[PDB]
Order: C-alpha cells, then structure tokens, then sequence
C-alpha cells in the first residue's frame, strides 16, 4: 500500500504541481513583455501631437 | 495624420491587455505552486488528478 | 466564502473600474482635438477681415 | 507659381503618410514581442512558425 501510494504521488505531482524554475522564465517574460507594450503605448500617444506644427 | 481615431495605440493596448492577463496566471501558479489552479487550463488533467488525489487519499 | 469574494470582485471590477491605458489613450486624443479646432476657431475670426478692406 | 495646386505638399504628405506606416509596425512589433503579427507581414513565416508551434506542443 505505501509503495503504491508513494508511487501514485509522484504521477499525481507531475500533472497537478507546477515547476518553480521553469514558471519564473515565463513570468519574466511577460514582465518585461508588459514594461515594452507600455513603454510603446505611450509613445503611440505622443505620436499625433506632431501635426499640430 | 488621421487625429479622430489612433489605430497604434488601439494594437499597443489589445497586446498589452494580453501580457497583462497571462502574467497574472504566471502569478497564480507561483503563489500557489499548484499548475492547475481552475478549471479548463488542463480539463482531463485536473479531472485525472482528483482522481489520483482520491486513491492517495 | 473567500473563494466567492475574490471572482465576485473580478466580476464587478471589470465593469466598475476603468482601465488606465486605454483611458489615457481617448483622453489624449480628444485634448489634440481642443487644440485643432482652438486653432481653427482662431482662423475663422481673422478670415473675416478679407472683404472688409 | 502656380498656386493652384500644392505639388511639392502633394509628394510631402506621401512621403510622410508612408513613413507612418512604416512608424506603426515598428511599434506593432516592440509591443509584442514578436516580429510577425498580422498576415501581410510575411507569408511563409507565419505558415512555417506554425508548424513549429505544432511540433512544441
């Protein structure tokens, strides 16, 4: 009985529990993703100011 | 220029409603440290877990 | 009871609070619109000094 | 001169109206991450980054 339990934990784990070094890589990559997407909004902003000249 | 409507801005905000929405998932499973935390993300592999969490139960 | 809190929250901020970029971007919109008819409106006025020479 | 039309304010507004264009994408493409968006940007890399796409799943 433990060894089956033991064994069904481990198959358990790699469907339900996630990766904390492989999940980091993807929430930095949104991260910096969100800062560029900002950074790029508000310049889309400044953009139509130049026809005022 | 067109001045009534900004289509850059219109793209620039739609990606960024999307790296915003999946970052907040990135969150969900750091916090949590579980990868399925609702429903849907792995709809057989959430239904097969509760199975296994039942028989290790 | 937590659980119901937190997605009856969701729900309701969604349709409560507004989301800053997207805000930003009709508020500086319609602020180069005040100039561009300001400037027009200015045009207007001198445009009627023409036949009364 | 002839005021009656404007040609040199002719080529300058294309000049400016495709440098525009060419203004958007870039920023298109800083928002996103990814160098292909849309279709129209480049025909056969989409199909083949796809399939990719398919093959990492």
């Amino acid at each position: 009985l433990m060894n089956a339990y033991e064994n069904t934990q481990a198959s358990e784990s790699r469907i339900r529990d996630t990766d904390m070094a492989e999940q980091m890589t993807s929430f930095t990559r949104y991260q910096i993703l969100t800062q560029a997407a900002t950074s790029m909004l508000a310049q889309a902003n400044m953009k139509s100011q130049s026809v005022m000249r | 220029m067109i001045i009534n409507h900004n289509v850059s801005a219109i793209f620039a905000h739609r990606t960024l409603k999307s790296n915003d929405a999946n970052l907040s998932k990135d969150i969900e499973k750091l916090s949590s440290g579980m990868r399925i935390n609702k429903a849907g993300d792995d709809a057989s592999g959430l239904a097969v877990s509760e199975k296994m969490r039942t028989q290790i139960a």
